[PDB]
C-alpha cells in the first residue's frame, strides 16, 4: 500500500516513513539536532576565537580600527571614538 | 595623574593616567578612589599584569606623557632616583616595597618613562620589572627573579 | 526477505545533502587551531 | 579677510577669505555681511561642515594664505591665546562661547592655522573642535563631547 516515492527533492523522502518505519524519522531528526548543536558549538567557538584575535588589540591605542577594515565584523564594530 | 586603589577602605596600590589610557596593575585589589575613574570599563592583560582603560575627556588634560626616549642616566620616581643603564632600571635595595606597583618613573621633563610592576633583588640594588614603551608599542621588562610588588 | 537495517541508497541524493553539513564545522575547527598556533607564535615572540 | 555672518541682524559666526576661496562654516545661520560676498554661490560640504565659494577678483588681494605648520606652543585668536599640544587646541574654559564658530586661530605670522567649530568642556580647559589643514588637505578635529558653537 502506502507508496514510498523517492523524491524530489526531499518530499518523497518523508514518504518512505510509511514504508518498514515507526522510528526511522525520529532518529534522523535527533541526528539533525545533533548536527545543529555541532554547528552552534562551532559558531560559539568561532566567536570566542574572534575575541582571542581582538584581544591584545584591546590594550590599547592607534592600531585598528585599522584591522577593523579587514574584520570579522567584530573588529569593525569596535572601531568606536 | 596618580590615583589610589582602595580595598575595604585600605590603599592597596595606585592608578595612573599615562598617555590617553588609565592604568593600574591587574594584581591590585580594590577600586580606584575616584568616581569618574571607578565607573570605567577596564581591559585586563595577564601577560603584562596591566589593566588599562581610556581617560574621560574631562581628565585627559591630567594625563602624564609618555615616551620611548630613555637614555642611560637617572630617572625620577616617588622614592627617589631610579638609574637606567644596560636596558635596566634599578634602585637601592629597600627603596621599593610591595604596594609600589603602578607608580610611574618620570624623567626630568615629566614624561612617564616606565611603570613599576615589581623588582628582583640582586644585592646592593634591585632591578625593576617595568612596563615600558618601545618604538610606539608597550612592552614589559622583567628581570630574572622579580618579586611582584 | 529483504527487511533489514540500513542505511542504503536514497543513497546518492542522500549523500548530496549530507555532504553539505559538517564541512564548515571542520573549517572553523582548523581556523581555531591556526589562531592558537599564531597566538603561541606571539607568546614566543615576547 | 574676516567677515561676519549676520542672522536677523545678529552675528552668528564668521566667514574667512583663505587661499582663493571664501569660507564660512556650513552650520552658521545668516548671510555674510558684505554685498560682494553675500551674492556669491557657495558649495556646501556636510562632511567638512564647510561651505566655500570663490573670492571675487577685487578682494583676492584680501585673502589670507593658511598653513599645515603648527608646532606645539601658543596660537592667537580673538579672545586671547590658544594653546596647541598633543594634537589638540585648548583654551581657558569660558573664553569661547556659542557664536564664536568661524573665528580663525592665527599664528604669530598671521597664517590661519585652524578654524573653530565648537568646543568640548573638559574642566579647567576646553579642547577646541577645529577645521585644520593637513599635508595639503583640510581636516576636522573634534574632541570627545564637543558643543558646537
Amino acid at each position: 500500500s502506502t507508496n514510498g516515492t523517492a523524491h524530489g527533492h526531499p518530499h518523497e523522502i518523508i514518504l518512505y516513513y510509511y514504508e518498514l518505519y515507526p522510528t526511522m524519522t525520529v532518529v534522523i531528526v535527533s541526528v539533525a539536532s545533533f548536527v545543529l548543536l555541532s554547528m552552534v558549538g562551532t559558531a560559539v567557538g568561532m566567536c570566542v576565537c574572534a575575541r582571542r584575535r581582538c584581544i591584545t588589540p584591546y590594550e590599547l591605542t592607534p592600531g585598528a580600527t585599522v584591522p577593523f577594515l579587514l574584520s570579522l565584523l567584530c573588529c569593525v564594530r569596535t572601531t568606536k571614538a | 595623574c596618580i590615583f589610589e586603589v582602595k580595598h575595604e577602605g585600605k590603599v592597596m596600590g595606585y592608578a595612573c593616567l599615562v598617555g590617553d589610557k588609565v592604568m593600574k596593575p591587574a594584581h591590585v585589589k580594590g577600586t580606584i578612589d575616584n568616581a569618574d575613574l571607578a565607573k570605567l570599563a577596564f581591559k585586563r592583560s595577564s601577560k603584562y599584569d596591566l589593566e588599562c582603560a581610556q581617560i574621560p575627556v574631562h581628565m585627559k588634560s591630567d594625563a602624564s606623557k609618555f615616551t620611548h626616549e630613555k637614555p642611560e642616566g637617572y630617572y625620577n620616581w616617588h622614592h627617589g632616583a631610579v638609574q637606567y643603564s644596560g636596558g635596566r632600571f634599578t634602585i637601592p635595595t629597600g627603596a621599593g616595597k610591595p604596594g609600589d606597583s603602578g607608580r610611574p618613573i618620570f624623567d626630568n621633563k615629566g614624561r612617564v618613562v616606565a611603570i613599576v610592576l615589581g623588582g628582583a633583588n640582586e644585592g646592593a640594588r634591585t632591578a625593576l620589572s617595568v612596563v615600558t614603551w618601545n618604538k610606539d608599542i608597550v612592552t614589559k621588562i622583567t628581570p630574572e627573579g622579580a618579586e611582584e610588588w | 526477505h529483504t527487511t533489514l537495517g540500513v542505511q542504503d541508497i536514497s543513497t546518492t541524493a542522500m549523500s548530496w545533502v549530507q555532504k553539505i553539513t559538517g564541512g564548515v564545522g571542520l573549517i572553523v575547527a582548523v581556523a581555531a587551531l591556526i589562531l592558537i598556533v599564531v597566538l603561541c607564535v606571539s607568546f614566543s615572540r615576547h
